[PDB]
This record gives C-alpha cells, structure tokens and sequence, in this order.
C-alpha cells in the first residue's frame, strides 16, 4: 500500500529475474548482452509491437504484463528513448513489477512528476532512477550500465547521485579488500522514484552492510533528508560507519551540471551545507573523491572491525 | 539554456491569453514608427531587445543613451528607434563593446500601481508544480525570504487534478489583490499555469505580478526556465534560442551536443560524467589549481566525442593543460586511447595532457599512450591526476 513498503525491492540478489524494456534497441540490446555475460537471469524483454520473436535467444513480448507472466520476471529495467520512457515506466507500474529500473536520461521533468504521483500512492512497485546507472549485487546480479569487473562482492553498500562516481568508490573499495554488498545508482534527475534515505533504509538492515558510502553532489535536499534518516536511525544504539563524498563544491551557481537536477538555485542546493549537515549526522565526509575507500577503511580500523 | 528575448517571452505569454503589455517587434525605424502608431496608446516604451540586462542606462553606438525610451510621440519612436537599430547597445553586463541591437520592441507603457511576486516551478522538494508568490512584488524572492518568510507564500498543485479555483483565488488573496481584481488575477494564474505545464517550463516567474491604475492585472515582465529535456517536443520554442550572447565556446559544444561550462582557469578537463566532472573540477581546486571548463562528454563514451572536446578546448587560448579522466562507458580505453593520440597530432595540441584512463583494455590503453611521443603523463588515480595536471601550469 505504501511506496516505503517497495523499498526492499531494491535489494537484487542471484534470484532475480529481469525483462528488458526497449529490448530490440541498439542500448537494450548491448546491456542486454552484457547483463548475460555478467550472470544476470535477463529473461526477455518487450518492444511494442516486436512481440513473438526471439532476440539474443530470448522471447521478446508486445507487453510488460504478458512478460512478466510468462517468464516469472520481478524486475524490469528500461532503456526506451525519452519520448517514450514515462510510458515505459507506467506500463510496470501496472504490471506491478517489483523492481523497475529506468536508465533513461533525458525524461522530460513533468513527464517525471506524473509517473512520480502514480508511484507515490501504490505500494507493489519499487522505481529506482530515472538517469541512473542501476543496481549491482556483485557476483550475483546485474542491473544496469555499469562495468561489472571492478565489483568485488563485500562489505560497503553504495548508493549514489552519480554512476561514474560510483565506478570511483567501488574500484576504490575493491582495492582496499573491502568489497561490496550492493550499488545503487539513484541517477541524476530531479524527480526519480528512490532517494537516499529509500537505500539507508535497507543498508542499515542488511547484515551484509557492515559500511556504507553515500555519495551525492548540488541540487535538491536528498542529502540533507538523508542526514535527518541517518540521525534518527544510525546515532546510537546502532551505528554504521558512512562515509560520503559530496560533488560540486566548486560548481557555479545557475548552471545544470551535467545532470538535470545538479544545480544550486534559488541559493539553494549548495554542497557546503550538504556536507555539513552529514557531518552533524556522523558521516564522516571525504573531501577527495580519490579517499573514499581509505576514508571507510579507516573507519573499519577505527571500530576494530576489520 | 534556453534563451529569449523579451518580445519572444512576452509573445509566448499573450498567445497564451496571458496579459502583458500590447507591443509589436521592429527591425526598422520605420516598422517602429508605424508599430508606435498602431498602438494607439497615451505613452509608449521603447526597448532595444538584448539578453543582457543594465539596457536603462546603457548606450549606444550612435552616441544614444539608454536602451529604453519613453514618449507619447509616435514619431520621436521612429527618430530613437533609427538610432538604435544596427548599432551595439553596449551596458554594465556586455562585453564592452555592447551587443548588436536588431530589434526593437514598441510596448505601451503601463503605470504599475501594485506590484507582486508570482512564481510557477517544478519543485523536487514538493514532487511537483508549487505556485509561490509574494505581495512584496518587484525584488528578488530571495531577499524577501531572507527578511520576510512570513511573507512568502506556497501552494503545492497536484500535477493530476491541477490548479484549483480556491487555490489561484487565494494566492490572489495573498498576493493582496481586491475585489474584481482578484478574480482578474485568479484568472491570470490559471492561465500561467497553464502556460507553464504546456511548454514544458521548469518555472515561470513573473515580477512584477500587478495591477495598473486602470484595474488591469499584467505580467508586467516574465523569465521562463525551460526543461532542456522537453526539446524533441517544444521545438519552435527551443528553435527561436538565441545564441547570440554565448560564449562561443558554449555554443561550439552544444552543436556537438557536448555540456560544456567555461570557468576562469587554465587547466581543461574532460570526464565522462556529470558526478566525475564535477569531482575532477573539485580535487583540481582542492589541489591548488583552476579549472578551466566544465565539459561532460557523457557516459557514452565515443572516440568523436573525445576529439570534439580537443577541438573546443583548442579554442580556448587559457588552456595551459588538459586533464582527461574516463572511466566508464561501453567503450574500451585502447579506443579512447588512440582517439586522444589523434586529436593531439591532428590538431595539434601541445599542451601537457594528464591522463587517467580505467576500464575494459587499460594495459594497450597505457602502451597506445606512452608510445604515442606526446607530452602524455598517465595518472594512478583521480587525486594524482589532479597533482600532476596543477604541477603542469603556472
Ligand atoms: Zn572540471
């Protein structure tokens, strides 16, 4: 009923089954290929329209339902152009897949706002993005558009505003020993379907996630409603360590940075007070992108839990 | 962004049944002229359309002063316009030698007797349109956030049901209009609204928001934030983009469809990657150094796009070195590898590149680089490249 009741969808495991939505694609397709090498049950996929042939020696369907119920999928990821993708994404809303992942960049925003109210007042379906590079349980399950060679199965979860950012943090924390439980890439946009506190949620749950790395830039208050999450349920008894890293301290103000929703206005969206105020929530912040893996290994020295 | 002229916003507006000012466009004198003529107005206003602001008290080439004239005279409308036209309107917010003025817009001139602050946006914070306003009319909102919260006021639109009565008739109420004009700005909000969902605007702002002697309700003056996003299907509007107060470079980019941000510095950089971007931009600050540019080539991370960015950090004459970081993308580095090499040679770069490259084939990536004979440091990670490019630059 509620959406915060979706939000374990989130954690993909060697169980979860995955259709491609935008499947016959030149993007779908490449994913697609990859998402086989890396061991992830892709299942099919759909295309409107392409429904009843094979592609990449899977089924392709017309539908998401029909998808769905002939293969079992509980997750979805889309890689259907912008003009199309918030059709894309209320299709699996309807099909009440659990698990929808938009990579899409490029929706327009009000496009975004709609999907967003359908998704707020259901409970079945978990989004995560859109403009986002996925979720990745290491050995297990791969969702997305990331390289899956430098993920090492482990101890840090990973949620992120930023893909590249977070290809940083894992190559980081691969190389430390550490590992990683599970990344999930939020995306870029402004109006997505899973914010931080969504992923803290399930990282302080996880006995898997002994650390957890959160790493946002400028733009909105996601990280400040993270700092508020994390005060509230990592101050004692229980305690993680989180570690963050916070882009854009020297980005102008007025311009999108790339992402759509990475800009400080109105004077509002500023990295310095998103750093401050994870600070004042016990994150320790890395000031350097290149410190994050040494940053939470320290912390792991610190709390003798290495 | 997208950028338009006054007369192109204030067009927007009344083809949308939103009420500004009367106005027509000249390109000559004489059309400015005949244009004040078909007014038909007590007092008419002259304004020279650039982006920029200051136009008031800026001046011409033509030794005219001020960007906007006043008159009740059709005919000194036409005189002003013919020393307007084709000269550079230079003011405190132009390069110095002011901006060529091709337009002109002839308005009525409206008396304001009330002014308030009006605003339609996409708020993340809200999951949706917020109106805001404020009856302290014709400043920065933000000032009057900072001294007067009290005095700021917000209604969350559901983006389904839409705007209700009761919710533009209150802010009506808020922003302090009266009686029949109240409804009248009721009614001016529907319409903006309406306007904002309908061409795709992140937020429409209208300061002043207010009323003439007269009982009028006009959008006296209006900026749009467009969502770049919207493009594929807001194309007319996107189409009369004017470009012609950008910087160069920032243009260049975007033909390539590259977003490219210039800053002060002399270290250029390019990152696959809006978060790596603005990362790489931070550790060089935090490093001692300036960045010079912003530039995200995306995540697909083609081997034209590499050179595409050679080719525009070429046209920067303060670039004293580049600092490439990719890591990421469908593309293998022995790829981009090579890309790099070749934009060197044939453009013929000669600054120091500090380049980081991981990902898929980084082993020939690291030969193709080192035996390309090319001023080329590979960096170990991020926080090196950031060392190594501030050690290469005065
Ligand atoms: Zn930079």
């Amino acid at each position: 009923c509620s959406y915060t009741a979706s939000r374990k969808h989130l954690y993909v495991d060697k169980n979860t089954k995955v259709i491609c939505q935008g499947f016959t694609g030149k993007q779908g397709t490449f994913h697609s290929q990859q998402a086989l090498e890396y061991g992830t049950n892709l299942v099919g996929g759909t295309t409107p329209g392409k429904g009843g042939k094979t592609h990449l020696g899977l089924p392709v369907f017309n539908t998401v339902k029909e998808a769905k119920e002939q293969t079992g999928a509980t997750a979805s990821v889309i890689y259907v152009p912008p003009p199309f993708a918030a059709a894309a994404i209320n299709e699996a809303i309807d099909a009440e897949v659990p698990l929808v992942v938009c990579i899409t960049e490029g929706i327009p925003q009000q496009d975004m706002v709609r999907v967003k109210h359908r998704l707020l007042r259901q409970g079945k379906t978990r989004l995560i993005g859109p403009n986002c590079p996925g979720v990745i349980n290491p050995g297990e399950c791969k969702i997305g558009i990331m390289p899956g060679h430098i993920h090492k199965k482990g101890r840090i979860g990973i949620v992120s505003r930023s893909g590249t950012l977070t290809y940083e943090a894992v190559h980081q924390t691969t190389q430390v020993g550490l590992g990683q439980s599970l990344c999930v890439g939020i995306g870029g946009d402004p109006f997505n379907g899973t914010d931080f506190t969504d992923c803290l949620e399930i990282f302080l749950n996880d006995p898997a996630t002994e650390g957890i790395i959160l790493i946002g830039e400028i733009g909105g208050n996601a990280e400040e409603n993270a700092a508020e999450f994390l005060k509230q349920h990592n101050s004692g008894p229980k305690s993680k360590p989180v570690v963050s890293f916070i882009a854009g301290l020297t980005a102008p103000p007025g311009r999108r940075m790339g992402h759509a929703g990475a800009i400080i206005a109105g004077g509002k969206g500023g990295a310095k007070e998103k750093i401050t105020a994870l600070q004042s929530a016990g994150v320790v912040v890395s000031m350097s992108p290149a410190q994050l893996g040494t940053t939470i290994y320290k912390e792991f020295e610190k709390r003798k839990m290495l | 962004m997208v950028n338009l002229q006054e007369y192109q916003s204030k067009k927007l507006m009344s083809d949308n049944g939103v009420k500004v000012q009367r106005f027509f466009v000249a390109d000559t004198a004489n059309e400015a002229l005949e244009a004040a003529k078909r007014l038909n107005a007590k007092e008419i206003v002259l304004k020279a359309q650039i982006l920029a602001g200051g136009r008031g008290k800026g001046v011409f080439s033509s030794g005219l002063k001020g960007g906007v004239h006043l008159t009740k005279d059709p005919e000194v409308v036409g005189q002003l316009a013919k020393q307007m036209i084709g000269y550079n309107l230079a003011t405190k917010q132009t390069p110095k030698e002011g901006v060529k003025v091709n337009k002109v817009m002839v308005a009525e001139a409206l008396d304001i007797s009330r002014e308030t602050y009006l605003a339609i946006l996409m708020d993340r914070s809200c999951n949706g349109p917020v109106l805001v306003g404020s009856p302290q009319g014709g400043v920065d909102i933000e000032e009057v956030a900072a001294s007067n919260p009290e005095l700021i006021f917000k209604e969350q639109i559901d983006i389904i049901e839409g705007i209700k009565d009761s919710q533009a008739q209150r802010m009506a109420e808020n922003l302090g209009f009266l009686g029949p004009l109240q409804n009248q700005a009721a009614d001016q909000i529907k319409k903006l609204y309406n306007l904002f969902l309908k061409i795709d605007a992140t937020q429409v702002e209208v300061n002043p928001f207010g009323e003439t002697p007269e009982g009028q309700v006009v959008c006296f003056d209006a900026k749009i934030n467009f969502d770049d996003n919207a493009e594929f299907r807001q194309k007319d509007i996107f189409a009369m983009d004017d470009k012609s107060e950008n910087e160069p470079i920032e243009n260049e980019a975007a033909k390539y469809d590259l977003k490219y941000i210039g800053l002060d510095g002399n270290i250029a950089c390019f990152v696959n990657g809006a978060g790596l971007a603005m990362a790489t931009c931070d550790i060089i600050f935090l490093n001692g150094g300036k960045p010079a540019n912003f530039l995200d080539l995306g995540g697909g991370v083609k081997e034209s796009q590499v050179y595409q960015a050679f080719k525009l950090l070429t046209a920067d004459p303060k670039v004293e070195a580049i600092l490439v970081n990719i890591f990421g993308g469908i593309v293998n580095c022995a790829i981009i590898a090579n890309g790099i090499t070749k934009a060197c040679r044939e453009l013929e770069l000669k600054v120091p590149l500090v380049v980081r490259l991981e990902g898929t084939n980084v082993h020939e990536a690291q030969n193709i680089l080192t035996n390309s004979g090319l001023p080329i440091t590979s960096a170990v990670d991020l926080e090196d490249a950031a060392k190594k490019a501030v050690a290469s630059v005065t």
